[PDB]
């Protein structure tokens, strides 16, 4: 009886995908900047 | 309790349409793509040396 | 019983036609980059 | 388990309607054409050169 | 079953008259191309 | 295996209706060319030759 | 059983007033056009 | 087969709320032509000899 | 069985307010253009 | 067939919540009715004229 | 059975109260208008 | 016929809720005051002297 | 059987809060105006 | 009749979620956090002395 | 009466889901992500140094 | 019977939560505001 009527391992499973796609996104986005430094420092 | 296993991406990508359903959903993500393709042709076109508006009267 | 209410099947084989799809515009995009290169430098 | 078959297109193209109802968004599609028209005009009407607005009082 | 609700007849009929009406939109477009181009030349 | 016949036009246009419910988006129909007319005004009045607001003081 | 829900004789009905009603607007607009243009022309 | 007759306007034009619930689109429509009078009045407004702003400090 | 789900009743009453509204509107907008021009005259 | 009297306003402007339910439109009449006050006050406070704000340097 | 499904007692309540606010808001409005004009003159 | 009572207010202030139910329209409620210091904060923060924006290079 | 579905004991408790919260926010917004006034006097 | 009790805060904050279900304004409200950040970088950003764009070509 | 745990985070951020159901967000999320991506490109694209786009005449 | 349909040890923790990540928020927003008063003061 969830508020969004996932049961808990719905619920765990859309978020162990949701973290392993987030952390990629973030590892992405670090390098982007790392490389947007390296092509124009900025501060 | 429940400990979920780690997913294999691209092989489980297919699972996100057992959470999303096209049905509501492939329509906005197509028009949130067209979206980013209108604001990146905005902001290119306006650089005048980056469209074929060529003509001079 | 599933969020979006498909069927495995149903997923995977609108999956495949993403995929599919994708591809393509991920391929007609990538030559649109390399015409545009050829157009007008960038970088 | 369960392996989809690579589809074929355009000749499985109508499978869409399958997916996403027309009833619902037929009209969005239209009217994301539409917009994406009026962007186009936005930018190209924007070049004095490229519009017919020609009259100087 | 279908996901949209649709019978197959229904979804290749709507798919018929669609391409059609597509087909003639994107020739009127290309009619409108070339007009334009004649009229004020881009690239 | 079903094969659509091909369709004439304008003699089937009615059958939008069969797909797109009036009701439902009648009015959002009306809004989008009334948004049309609004945009085009406003790339047309922008041009002060355009526009009927010619007093000068 | 259509996708809209509506019957054939409400559709062609509704088609009839909308065909009319479009027509009218059309006129309208084309004396419109007609009239900026003499107005101010264009092109 | 049917044959719809030609419609009388303005005679029927009441039958659009048999079409368009206004208890669904009455407020829409109000605000659509809100809309309509605000755009006019930005592009009216905007000349400086068609606003009543006239205080100069 | 309409549509929008009114009777004729309904709709013609509506319909009936609905126009009244309407021209008391156009009337002011009409009164409205008349003393922009005396103040303001355009065209 | 039936012919609507004509109505008397205001006494039957009460009918229009007949029509239009307030649960679902009240807050969008306010909404609105804001909006149109936030466009009026951003064309009379872009004249420097018609704002308070006098602070100089 | 009327459209918005609301009683001929409950339109008339809130139609009362709607018009009261109204009236204040329409007051404080004419309110602030002269009281502009006398901070900035218009027109 | 029915003949509704002059309301009292602030007193009758809470039958709003009976008419607006707080579920769905609190927080659409507090975005819209949201959006409203929003757009003041923009007419005000855009003059250089009500900002604290002080840093020059 | 009200419009939004409240019992008037929930209209009411909301009614209280809602007021409360209101008011401090009122409050906080009268404080902030003496504080920018002091910091750059407007009018 | 009913005359309600003094509310004490933030100790009946909770009872705000009784009002608002989560499950459907929880993402909003953060959309809404999101969009104010996005405006207040945009009115900062925008005044370069407080932008980290620093690289003069 | 109910004294509710204190969370301990990020163990149980996967609750997220249990409240927000991601077959009716996750699109919403991912959409307001690639605003705020499409935003700050928007803002850091219009410095000409941060620019890729260098072709003169 | 709440309007949101919760029952009270929903919201509770759901709220307790929300306060949780609030109150980071916060603390993290205050952290920004330190650092960048440091890299270019306001006021
Ligand atoms: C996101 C929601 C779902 C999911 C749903 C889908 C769906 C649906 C699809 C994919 C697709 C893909 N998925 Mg998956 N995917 C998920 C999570 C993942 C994860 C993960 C660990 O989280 C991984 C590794 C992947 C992996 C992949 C890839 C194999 C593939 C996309 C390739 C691509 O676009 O490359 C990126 C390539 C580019 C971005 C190129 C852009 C072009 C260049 C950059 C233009 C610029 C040119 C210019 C000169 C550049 C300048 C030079 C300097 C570099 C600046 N997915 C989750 C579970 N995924 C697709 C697939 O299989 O396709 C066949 C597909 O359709
Ligand atoms: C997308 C969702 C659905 C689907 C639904 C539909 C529907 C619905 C329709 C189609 C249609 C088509 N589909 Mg399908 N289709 C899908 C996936 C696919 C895939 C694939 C492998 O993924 C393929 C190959 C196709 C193939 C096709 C084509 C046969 C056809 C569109 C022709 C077209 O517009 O060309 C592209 C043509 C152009 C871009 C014209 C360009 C005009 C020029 C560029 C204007 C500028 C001029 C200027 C001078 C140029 C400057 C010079 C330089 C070049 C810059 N589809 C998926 C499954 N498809 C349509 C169809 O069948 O029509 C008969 C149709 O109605
Ligand atoms: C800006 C530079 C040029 C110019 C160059 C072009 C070019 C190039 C093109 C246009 C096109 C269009 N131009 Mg332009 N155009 C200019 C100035 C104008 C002005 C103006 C104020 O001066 C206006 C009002 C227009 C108006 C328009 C539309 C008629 C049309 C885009 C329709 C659309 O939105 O499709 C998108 C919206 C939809 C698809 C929604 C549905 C609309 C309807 C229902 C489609 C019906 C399709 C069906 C098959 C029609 C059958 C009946 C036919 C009689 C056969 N142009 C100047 C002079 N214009 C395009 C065009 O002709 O497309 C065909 C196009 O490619
Ligand atoms: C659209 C959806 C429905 C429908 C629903 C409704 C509803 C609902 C209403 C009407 C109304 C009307 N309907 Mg009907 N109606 C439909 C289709 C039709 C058709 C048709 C053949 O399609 C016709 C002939 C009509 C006929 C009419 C009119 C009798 C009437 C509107 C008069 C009006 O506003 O004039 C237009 C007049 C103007 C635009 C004035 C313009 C103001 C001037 C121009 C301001 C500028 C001043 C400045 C000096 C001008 C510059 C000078 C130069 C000229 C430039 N309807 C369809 C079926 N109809 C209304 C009615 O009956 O009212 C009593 C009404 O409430
Ligand atoms: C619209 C939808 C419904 C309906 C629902 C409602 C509701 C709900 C309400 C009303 C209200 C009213 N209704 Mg009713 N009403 C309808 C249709 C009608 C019709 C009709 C024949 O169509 C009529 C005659 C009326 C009549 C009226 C009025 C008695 C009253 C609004 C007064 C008002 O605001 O004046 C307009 C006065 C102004 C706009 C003042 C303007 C401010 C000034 C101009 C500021 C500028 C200052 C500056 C110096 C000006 C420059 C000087 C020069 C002039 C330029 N209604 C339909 C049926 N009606 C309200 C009411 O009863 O209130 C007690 C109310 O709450
Ligand atoms: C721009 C030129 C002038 C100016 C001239 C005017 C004029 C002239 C008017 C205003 C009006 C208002 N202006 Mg201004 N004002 C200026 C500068 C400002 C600044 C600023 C940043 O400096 C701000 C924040 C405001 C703010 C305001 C609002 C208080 C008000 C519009 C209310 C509204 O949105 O109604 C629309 C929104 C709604 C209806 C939604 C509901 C909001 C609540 C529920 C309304 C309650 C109604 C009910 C009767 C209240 C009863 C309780 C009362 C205590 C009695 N002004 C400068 C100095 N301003 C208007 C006004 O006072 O209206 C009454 C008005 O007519
Ligand atoms: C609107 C929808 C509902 C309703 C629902 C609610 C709800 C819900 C609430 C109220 C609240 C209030 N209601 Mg009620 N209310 C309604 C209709 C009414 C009517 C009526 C006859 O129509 C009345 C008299 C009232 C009365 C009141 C007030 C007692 C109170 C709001 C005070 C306030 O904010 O003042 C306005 C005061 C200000 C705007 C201060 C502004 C500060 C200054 C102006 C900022 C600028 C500073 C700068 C120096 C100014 C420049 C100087 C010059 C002046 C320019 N309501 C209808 C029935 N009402 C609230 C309440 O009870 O709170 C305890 C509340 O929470
Ligand atoms: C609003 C809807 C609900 C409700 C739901 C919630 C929820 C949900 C939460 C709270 C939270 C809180 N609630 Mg509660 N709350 C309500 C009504 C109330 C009322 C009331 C009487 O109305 C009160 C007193 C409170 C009290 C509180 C606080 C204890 C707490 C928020 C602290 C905070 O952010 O401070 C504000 C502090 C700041 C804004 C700091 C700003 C930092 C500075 C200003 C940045 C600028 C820097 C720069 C140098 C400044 C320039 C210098 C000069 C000053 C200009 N709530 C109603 C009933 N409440 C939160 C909580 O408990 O957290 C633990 C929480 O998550
Ligand atoms: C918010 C709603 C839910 C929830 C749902 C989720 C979901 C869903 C996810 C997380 C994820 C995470 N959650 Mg949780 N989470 C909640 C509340 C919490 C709380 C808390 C006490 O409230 C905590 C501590 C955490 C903790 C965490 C982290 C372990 C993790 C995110 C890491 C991250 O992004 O770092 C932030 C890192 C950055 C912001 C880097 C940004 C890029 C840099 C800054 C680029 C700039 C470069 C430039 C040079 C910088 C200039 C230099 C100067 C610094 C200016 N969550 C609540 C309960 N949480 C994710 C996770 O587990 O991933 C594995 C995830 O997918
Ligand atoms: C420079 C520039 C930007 C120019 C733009 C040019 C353009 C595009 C202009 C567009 C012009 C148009 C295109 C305007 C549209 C105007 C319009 C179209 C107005 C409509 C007004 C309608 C009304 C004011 C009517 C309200 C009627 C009501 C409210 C009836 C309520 C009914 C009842 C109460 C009946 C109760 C019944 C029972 C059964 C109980």
């Amino acid at each position: 009886n969830s508020i969004s009527g996932l049961t808990e391992e719905q619920a765990k499973e859309f978020h162990e995908q949701f973290k392993t796609t987030f952390t990629v996104f973030m590892v992405l986005a670090a390098a982007a900047h790392f490389l947007v430094f390296l092509w124009r420092p900025f501060y | 309790e429940y400990r979920p296993s780690k997913p294999s991406n691209p092989r489980d990508d297919w699972k996100l349409w057992l959470v999303v359903n096209p049905g509501t959903w492939l329509m906005p993500i197509l028009m949130a793509v067209l979206v980013v393709a209108l604001v990146v042709h905005a902001f290119v076109y306006s650089n005048d040396n980056y469209n074929p508006l060529t003509f001079d009267a």
